[PDB]
RNA sequence: GGCCGGGAACUCAAAGGAGACUGCCAGUGAUAAACUGGAGGAAGGUGGGGAUGACGUCAAGUCAUCAUGGCCCUUACGACCAGGGCUACACACGUGCUACAAUGGCGCAUACAAAGAGAAGCGACCUCGCGAGAGCAAGCGGACCUCAUAAAGUGCGUCGUAGUCCGGAUUGGAGUCUGCAACUCGACUCCAUGAAGUCGGAAUCGCUAGUAAUCGUGGAUCAGAAUGCCACGGUGAAUACGU
């Protein structure tokens, strides 16, 4: 229960429980899960340790976790200082994909501000 | 011989033929529980043939087209009926009465002008 | 209407029990033009409620109706231009679709697992008179006759 | 975006003037209109002056915006704030 | 074997090119089979009648094109010379194959 | 609408009319699978040399009678007014109101 | 394999006819007009839907579809070209789509429609790629070929009330297609992330039967770009004492 520096889930099935790491979805959990033989309905609360480390294994073959947030803060960096338009949309908290801003755009502005 | 009926309900058209014999029924070469699963479509198929209580000894080949499972049960209904009161007319009295040879000639409505529906209208604002 | 034209349109019994109220009580419970899904949850409740009471399968939900439907109900009527609280009686078609429509209203407000489960639980409270509807019943009743001077 | 078969997009008389100012040593920044080309590593370290509606801004060449096209350095809007 | 394909925008104008050439074709020592009634297509369109704004008001016109078919097995050489000058109805196309 | 419109209009159908086996010809070579990179590169700077108008979708459909850039039929050539005063003389073949 | 020879019976196709007219019976009614019930019949009293809008009112809309009196400009209020803008954003309002879940989500398997478009076009089979798509390439100016497998539905399993195996907004990376040209400012695919949202205050809207509600399909516009508009089918309700 302890898989790419975090604890997960005990009492789901696998696919549910290897979606909780940062970078891992469900295609990639199938693919893992897959990729060494282990059935999609057992609970990992039920399975022993040379699996579990074989899990790793193939868990460790991605950029997940920090080692990833970290280049993600650089792919935003990189666009700020460098002054692109995109980078302009960030330092603005407005939206960068050329969406609507006379109306809606409130995930990206937030809560209405009363005057 | 062979006796011929028809029924025509929604954009569904079934023709029947009914012929002396045991109680087989065949519809488009798939047996009577093969064919509709629910169970109302199966009752009402078997409405007239068991209010007449000729049940097991009529043989029924059908063929079907058009429509969908509701449409096509409601003209087999017909369908039968037609068939069975062209073999016997003494029946003429009592398959009128069951509500079977009036044909059903609800249709579906088309869409009008200015209107999401056939009678929907747009949100209304008075001001 | 003005016209008094309208009618009464033919239903036809369910296939299983040949019964009209059954029917109705499909229709009541029917959501979404999805029919289908409708007499299954209502099979079901239907053989929870004999096997759990165990006296039938038909008559424990006709006893369960009888305990809820009324027979007095409160309206509005005038003489000199001032609105009034005045009881009237019930006809029986619709004490039926009262009941019916507060035994479907009182299963929808739960916590169960399956609306089926739901539907026996109500079943049962209204033939033991511990459902919501009993209440439902009582207040109207109640409210009925506390103004029974406005009764003309 | 555009097809990588394609390649990359750059107007003629930019790659002209460009490739003749590398050429003849580094010079004044060039003043153009196209805001549609792409940005190549043989533009490094020059200045080049590209329209934005009314005016001419200049923008220096680094070496981290190559990939990119030129009207993404040259806002068209005018925003202070309201009120 | 010539098969004859006949189109037009009315029923009426159509019907008695359709009795002509099968009359005509049937002198010259062949035979004919046919008509064949076929399905008519239907092209509806929808206009807006007011100059300026008022969305809701438009006008649905419709244009209807009918079809037959005619059939001649084994014809004579001299029903194809016959049929070169038929000179049929103006508003009626007309299609001959082999 | 104005008269330069229309004369913009011709020149364009012209010219897009005028270039039409030159700009086919250099799209098929940039389309190719199996080409040379440099032949690539000069085949576009070829093409991008030739007049913008050249380009058949630079026109837009105007009626022919007032030269309305909205509203058009392509079955008819003519904007939704026109449309329907030319088909309420029976001047259209075949046309009439319908109902169903 | 309607697959073949065959057949014109059936469905259907498209032309012409029949039928429904208070026609018949009984009662009331001023013998009438008319109303009520009944026989028969597929349909009974305007069978259902559509087109059809009197004399006029609002000095209602449109001089930017078009035409037109008067006034105004004529090396400019006329004409050409490139780039930008019509897509901005502390805010308020109208009309919609997706949700807040168990009558549900997810995986596998399995049935049943109507209507319409196609020649600078619809583009099948086969091969390649996880996917958007790519290569090669028959048929079709069409009851022939393509678009193009309907979905809800049914059977089995799993989820067991959690901001969740509900929700998919936002954002990063890599791509495809159209078009000279996707930065401002296109559409779509894959991987990664996973916001508000637990049914909505004062108020307010639509609908009388194949109607409301719910699920799918097509077209015009158009190089590319629908949650809008115009059409077509599947399932299929509750209630109307009375003014
Ligand atoms: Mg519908
Ligand atoms: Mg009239
Ligand atoms: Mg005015
Ligand atoms: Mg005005
Ligand atoms: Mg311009």
């Amino acid at each position: 229960a302890r898989i790419a520096g975090i604890n997960i889930p005990d009492h789901k099935h696998a696919v549910i429980a290897l979606t909780s790491i940062y970078g891992v979805g469900k295609t990639r959990s199938k693919a893992i899960l897959a990729a060494a033989g282990i059935a999609e309905d057992v609970k990992i609360s039920e399975l022993s340790e040379g699996q579990i480390d074989t899990l790793r294994d193939e868990v460790a073959k991605f950029v997940v976790e920090g080692d990833l947030r970290r280049e993600i803060s650089m792919s935003i960096k990189r666009l700020m200082d460098l002054g692109c338009y995109r980078g302009l949309r960030h330092r603005r908290g407005l939206p960068v994909r050329g969406q609507r801003t006379k109306t809606n755009a409130r995930t990206r502005k937030g809560p209405r501000k009363p005057i | 011989n062979q006796y011929y009926g028809t029924g025509r309900r929604k954009s569904s058209a079934a023709r029947v033929f009914i012929k002396p014999g045991n109680g087989k029924i065949v519809i488009n070469q798939r047996s009577l529980e093969q064919y509709f699963g629910r169970e109302t479509a199966r009752m009402v198929v078997r409405q007239p043939l068991e209010l007449v209580d000729m049940v097991e000894k009529l043989d029924l080949y059908i063929t079907v087209k058009g429509g969908g499972i509701s449409g096509q049960a409601g003209a087999i209904r017909h369908g039968i009926t037609r068939a069975l009161m062209e073999y016997d007319e003494s029946l003429r009295s009592e398959l009128r009465k069951a509500g079977f040879v009036t044909r059903d000639a609800r249709q579906v409505e088309r869409k009008k002008v200015g209107l999401r529906k056939a009678r929907r209208r747009p949100q209304f604002s008075k001001r | 209407p003005r016209r008094r034209v309208i009618g009464q349109r033919k239903i036809l019994p369910d296939p299983k029990f040949g019964s009209e109220l059954l029917a109705k009580f499909v229709n009541i419970l029917m959501v979404d033009g999805k029919k289908s899904t409708a007499e299954s949850i209502v099979y079901s409740a239907l053989e929870t409620l004999a096997q759990r009471s165990g006296k039938s399968e038909l008559e424990a939900f006709e006893v369960a109706l009888e305990n809820v439907r009324p027979t007095v109900e409160v309206k509005s009527r005038r003489v000199g231009g001032s609105t009034y609280q005045v009881p009237v009686e019930v006809r029986p078609v619709r004490r039926n679709a009262l009941a019916m429509r507060w035994i479907v209203e009182a299963a929808r407000k739960r916590g169960d697992k399956s609306m089926a489960l739901r539907l026996a639980n109500e079943l049962s409270d209204a033939a033991e008179n511990k459902g919501t509807a009993v209440k439902k019943r009582e207040d109207v009743h109640r409210m009925a006759e506390a103004n029974k001077a406005f009764a003309h | 975006p555009r097809s990588l078969k394609k390649g990359p997009f750059i107007d003629l008389h930019l790659l002209k003037k460009v490739e003749k100012a590398v050429e003849s040593g580094d010079k004044k920044p060039l003043r153009t209109w196209s805001r549609r080309s792409t940005i190549f590593p043989n533009m490094i370290g020059l200045t080049i002056a590209v329209h934005n509606g009314r005016q001419h801004v200049p923008v220096f060449v680094t070496d981290e915006m190559v990939g990119h096209k030129l009207g993404e350095f040259a806002p068209t809007r005018t925003y202070r704030g309201h009120a | 074997r010539i098969r004859i394909r006949l189109k037009a925008f009315d029923h009426r104008l159509i019907d008695q090119a359709t009795a002509e050439i099968v009359e005509t074709a049937k002198r010259t020592g062949a035979q004919v089979r046919g008509p064949i009634p076929l399905p008519t297509r239907k092209e509806r369109f929808t206009v807006l009648i007011s100059p300026h704004v008022n969305k809701d008001a438009r006008d649905q016109y419709e244009i209807r094109t009918h079809l037959r078919l005619v059939d001649i097995v084994e014809p004579t050489e001299k029903t194809v010379d016959a049929l070169m000058r038929l000179d049929l109805a103006a508003g009626v196309d007309v299609q001959i194959s082999l | 609408a104005k008269q330069s419109m229309k004369a913009r209009e011709v020149k364009r159908v012209a010219l897009a009319d005028k270039y039409f086996a030159k700009r086919a010809e250099l799209k098929a070579i940039i389309s190719d699978v199996n080409a040379s990179d440099e032949d690539r590169w000069n085949a576009v700077l070829k093409l991008q040399t030739l007049p913008r108008d050249s380009s058949p979708s630079r026109q837009r459909n105007r009626c022919r009678q007032t030269g309305r850039p909205h509203g058009f039929l392509r079955k008819f050539g003519l904007s939704r007014i026109k449309v329907r005063e030319a088909a309420m003389r029976g001047e259209i073949p075949g046309l009439k109101k319908a109902s169903w």
